[PDB]
RNA sequence: GUGAACCGGAUUGCCGUCAGGAAAUUAGGUGCGCUUAGCAGUAUUCCCCACGCUGUGGG
């Protein structure tokens, strides 16, 4: 997005892509209903991906 | 004495018992969840538990992913413990 | 097959920090335990390299072996020496793999094989128990009025030597007379250390019962064990190089597990 | 048939979208404050992206 | 015999039901203002699309449904938006659009369903096992497609997390669990706190049937005890459908 | 409460070296340094066996760190939203009052662990205005129950009440 | 500690406490602007040389 | 210092003395930044005095 | 089953576009941990098979 990029040149790139083909779409917002609080190990990206993969697990088996 | 009066990670004469899987903190405890374990590495267990999250998940010094931290904390316990300043 | 080696342990220098090796040396049951879970097995060796498993002594190989804890000066540094040898190869990369504080320098394995034939002057020390079965186990002296009640009990009490001599010519006579049995002799013998050695061994019991199985619910118990020590040397002349090797494979006296072993 | 495309992007300190007062957009998802980027801003930036120029063929004008 | 599909449903931030002036609709319960979607909206959303049609005896003898207004488990939080439609042709100045304001709300909902014995048998259509087949479609078709709304600009199709199905015949909504709106404590989720409130209400009222409970990969247990307040802590897609099928017949 | 008062009184007993090593542990959990954990255990263990009510562990650790960093004195009736607000009346309402006011409202939407730095800046402007007294017991038992919104709204309404007077 | 010498009571000491210290090898950096200094003193060359030389001496010889 | 001297008796008198008179203070502790290691030919007092003389000559000539 | 049924408020949207928080700072001075000590010792060494009853296999 071309917001205040002249003052905040945040051109960082997406650290995750999930393309899934089906006739009933899903957002992984409920993967992060629990707020992601980081731990000493790993980083925010990895903890977020971990919670996302947990949600992908119980919506690929439970759902 | 199930583990023969010994430690488990850093085998040595044992003193106390640590608790894993805090489903219930324990008024009635089944004998397949506790962990009889020596003084220094139980102090390192309290190192790791009291720091960071308190939660209900515990350490379980059996699966070797919580190993390097325990040994490092035991090393600084050996290096920096003041017995005259209690504990 | 001599596998003589050394285990130089880390004595401390501050009795305020926790000292693991110093505390470990105070109990010979756990000293034997520490020396015996080394060379553990190849049965579950391929499973885990991290020594993180519930302990059970059955998986460990039940080959009897020997050690001895002593003290020496190399050139400039006091360091207590443990001398071990066994019929199996040394693999101390697992016994101390998470207890590196027990050690001071990494252990070294030597190769040695004996040859003495007869009548040389190149021999070494010895450790043994001063244990004898009692001639007169007098009827169990009980208490309450300092009295005697019981009948008999054959016990391996300490050796009651004489009262008009010292044991550097009494125990010296003892092993000098013992030597022609084991195939050697003593021309000189002076003792260096004597006294008692202590330990503690736990006894699993069973009193309580469980309502859906057998009596898993049960309590603990400890028991003490004591032995009489004798560390001494001598310039010796082996009678024959054909039966003394058995004595070099079993040791004069057979405490074995509890320290007192073979000539070194 | 419909396609889902999910991303997890960590960004440097930036202000990619603001309201009338200039604050970054916020939504109360799951009972807590979550930072928000408006969908229309993403749609516009992807419209004006440097690879859509062979396909950029729509004009929204009053003049 | 009566089917009560007590359903929780969290929602990512998006407006779904709009009043005259465009706000999310609201209700009054427990002495607080809570967000609301109208029962007509969700009931039409159950119709008007072919994925559920895979049912005209059930939303027309009139019809066979009791769908409640989606009572939020917490207080309403209506937010506002600010959009600018660009000019994209260079004029003497910048900015051209309507420069209006939109508005949205993220809420975790609850509802209650009712299908009686003769209300499903006399529904009939053409079979007597249809009185189990249509219900078996319904118990997860009610949690199949979030309604509609401003999805082209506020894309939200969050599937539900915790689903109850009861076979109690006395029609009582468990909305009295949400007499106190759900607050948030850091160690539990909002959906987890709401499900704990529902569980705490479940352990009541039985003092003065069963609990068929759905948790996908049982991440949400109805009570943190071995004395489970539902005793059926299972669930996987059409396993529950077939279990209701042979519960009814 | 009759349990937190002993904790605050024991904290006031701590000598210079102990709160120095507590000062050095700002923003750091009670694990990476052995002496910090030893001090926290000595402060935190013996008050659970004498009185049935104790604060939360994280609240105690955070309050000990902040107390070592700032070193106030315990006085009843000097909670944060009274002295805060009292200092807000000593301000120009045009520019600086929204600045300091937003600095105060940042606390109301944060969990216990992350409040170390916002509480640090709030107590920094308190120290700039030369504030000696702070009700550590009152702050501690409104912080150990910080996750329920009634006490947060009561704290905010205390700020309102101190501001309008 | 602080120990008492008069035996006015039992064998007490007085005041006990602690001191904290360290020992280190230090790195120090200085930078003296020249034309800025000569503009600040307005053309006094010899006093500027006095300043630079005395600074070079005082950084070393003084602690 | 008369601490625990009833059991040890370490009344060891002096090996060498450096008394100076100057205008700016200096400490030759930095001579023993290198620790004194015992050589088989000389005692550690002679060695330490040699190291001290090396650093004293350094400071006397280089300052 | 009922002043109640059965029942969408729907689609179109970059807030964007300009911004050093900069000028100045000795962390200051006071202090003893300290009074007392053999790592020794035969006359039961906790045991279990086990000797003409003190040699012999180990826990
Ligand atoms: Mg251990």
């Amino acid at each position: 997005p071309s917001g205040k990029q002249n003052s905040f040149a945040a051109h960082n790139y997406p650290d995750g892509i999930l393309v899934e083909f089906k006739n009933s779409p899903i957002s992984y917002a409920n993967a992060f209903v629990r707020p992601v609080s980081v731990v000493k190990e790993s980083d925010l990206v990895e903890q977020s991906i971990g919670q996302l993969s947990n949600y992908v697990n119980d919506i690929r088996l439970g759902y | 004495v199930m583990d023969h009066a010994a430690c488990m990670v850093c085998k040595a004469p044992a003193t106390t018992v640590q608790h894993v899987n805090y489903r219930r903190a324990g008024g009635k405890e089944i004998p397949e969840d506790l962990r009889a374990l020596c003084r220094l590495c139980a102090d390192a267990c309290t190192m790791l538990e009291y720091g960071s999250g308190m939660t209900t998940n515990r350490i379980d010094p059996c699966d070797p992913i919580w190993r390097e931290r325990i040994l490092a904390k035991r090393k600084e316990i050996v290096e920096f413990r003041s017995r005259g300043q209690r504990f | 097959m001599i596998y003589l080696s050394r285990l130089l342990i880390d004595t401390g220098g501050n009795p305020d920090r926790p000292r693991p090796g110093r505390k470990w040396l105070d109990n010979i049951y756990n000293v034997h335990r520490r020396l015996s879970m080394a060379f553990p097995s190849g049965l579950r060796r391929e499973q885990d390299p991290h020594f993180l498993k519930p302990f059970s002594p059955n998986d460990f190989q039940k080959t009897p072996f020997l050690f001895r804890v002593d003290n020496n000066i190399d050139g400039n540094d006091k360091r207590a020496i443990i001398i071990v040898q066994s019929v199996l190869e040394p693999d101390w990369d697992y016994c101390f793999q998470n207890a590196l504080d027990f050690l001071a320098a990494p252990p070294e394995t030597k190769e040695y094989n004996p040859e003495f034939k007869a009548g040389q002057l190149l021999r070494f020390r010895l450790r043994v128990n001063a244990s004898v079965r009692r001639h007169i186990p007098e009827m169990v002296q009980q208490d309450g009025q300092t009295i005697e009640t019981g009948k008999i009990l054959h016990k391996r009490v300490s050796l009651t030597w004489d009262a008009s001599s010292t044991p550097d010519q009494a125990l010296a006579d003892w092993l000098a007379a013992k030597s022609p049995k084991l195939g050697f002799t003593l021309q000189r013998c002076e003792l260096l250390q004597l006294g008692w050695v202590y330990g503690s061994k736990p006894e699993p019991k069973n009193v309580k019962v469980k309502e859906q199985g057998q009596g898993y619910w049960r309590e603990h118990k400890y028991n003490p064990l004591r032995f009489r020590a004798a560390l001494l040397e001598g310039v010796l002349e082996v009678d024959d190089p054909k039966l003394f090797l058995k004595t070099l494979s079993s040791g004069i006296g057979k405490a074995k597990s509890f320290g007192f072993g073979l000539l070194s | 048939m419909l396609i889902e495309i999910h991303m997890i992007q960590n960004h440097s300190p930036a202000n990619l979208n603001r309201d009338d007062l200039g604050a970054p957009k916020t939504c109360y998802f799951g009972g807590v404050l979550r930072s928000r980027i408006s969908s229309q801003c993403i749609k516009r930036s992807i419209r004006t992206s440097n690879d859509f120029k062979a396909l950029l063929g729509g004009v929204r004008t009053r003049r | 015999m009566l089917i009560e599909i007590h359903m929780i449903q969290n929602h990512s931030p998006a407006n779904l039901n709009r009043d005259d002036l465009g706000a999310p609709k609201t209700c009054y319960f427990g002495g607080v203002l809570r967000s609301r979607i109208s029962s007509q909206c969700i009931k039409r959303s159950i119709r008007t699309s072919n994925d559920f049609k895979a049912d005209i005896a059930l939303c027309g003898v009139e019809a066979a449904l009791q769908v409640a207004h989606a009572i939020s488990t917490h207080i309403a939080r209506p937010e506002i938006d600010y959009f600018v439609a660009a000019d994209d042709v260079p004029g003497e100045d910048a900015g051209a659009g309507h420069i209006g304001e939109s508005m949205f709300a993220s809420a975790c909902f609850y509802k209650y369903f009712s299908i009686d014995w003769e209300q499903l048998v006399k529904n009939l259509k053409g079979d007597t096992n249809l009185a189990a087949h249509t219900v078996g479609a319904f118990l997860l078709a009610a949690a199949k497609t979030n309604p509609s709304g401003k999805q082209n600009s506020f894309a939200a199709h969050n599937y539900p997390d915790g689903i109850l199905v009861e076979f109690k015949n006395s029609p009582i909504s468990y909305a009295n669990a949400f007499v106190r709106p759900v607050s948030v404590v850091k160690e539990s989720d909002l959906v987890e706190q709401s499900i704990g409130q529902l569980s705490n209400y479940v352990n009541d009222i039985r003092l003065g049937v069963i609990g068929f409970w759905f948790s996908p990969n049982n991440r949400y247990p109805l009570g943190y005890k071995h004395s489970k307040l539902a005793s059926r802590n299972i669930g996987n897609l059409n396993e529950l459908v077939g279990a209701v099928l042979d519960y009814i017949g | 409460n009759r349990g937190t008062v002993d904790f605050i009184a024991s904290l006031e007993n701590l000598k210079e070296g102990d709160l120095g090593i507590l000062r050095k542990l700002r923003g750091a959990r009670l694990d990476e340094k052995l002496p910090g954990f030893d001090l926290f255990s000595a402060l935190w263990w013996p008050l659970r066996q004498k009185n049935q009510r104790a604060p939360k562990r994280e609240v105690a650790w955070l309050i000990a760190k902040l107390f070592a960093e700032f070193r106030f004195e315990q006085r009843e009736g000097a909670t944060l939203p009274i002295l805060m607000g009292g200092i807000c009346r000593k301000l120009e309402p045009k520019k600086e009052l929204p600045r300091v006011l937003a600095r105060f409202d940042q606390l109301a939407s944060l969990d216990i662990m992350q409040m170390e730095e916002p509480l640090s800046v709030i107590m920094g402007i308190l120290r700039k205005h030369q504030q000696v007294c702070l009700d550590w017991v009152g702050l501690t038992d409104v912080l150990s129950f910080w996750e329920q919104e009634p006490v947060k709204r009561e704290w905010s309404d205390s700020f309102i009440k101190a501001y309008k007077i």
